[PDB]
């Protein structure tokens, strides 16, 4: 997933 | 709160990731990993599973990730995160  | 939903106080540096990971589940955006040795998980604050609402009084339901992302390249300081734990 999308790392923030 | 709204829809059982709480206000959580996260710190957000420039260049600095919060320490998590997150995915689109249908219409929302969802917190899928906590990442060890990170921000999020030295805090404490942020759990996976967690549905993330606004950031900074931005709506965030709807939104891509990708979008989310941008968002918070754009932002620092004490930013307020509103969520729904799972």
């Amino acid at each position: 997933d999308l790392l923030v | 709160g709204p829809l059982g939903s709480k206000i959580v106080r996260i710190e957000k540096a420039r260049d600095i990731p919060l320490g998590a990971t997150v995915r689109n589940e249908m219409d929302s955006v969802i917190i899928s990993r906590i990442v060890k040795g990170g921000a999020a998980e030295k805090s404490g604050l942020l759990h996976e599973g967690d549905e993330v609402l606004e950031i900074n009084g931005i709506e965030i339901r709807g939104k891509d990730v990708n979008e989310v992302f941008d968002l918070l390249s754009d932002m620092h300081g004490t930013l307020t995160f509103v969520l729904i734990p799972s």
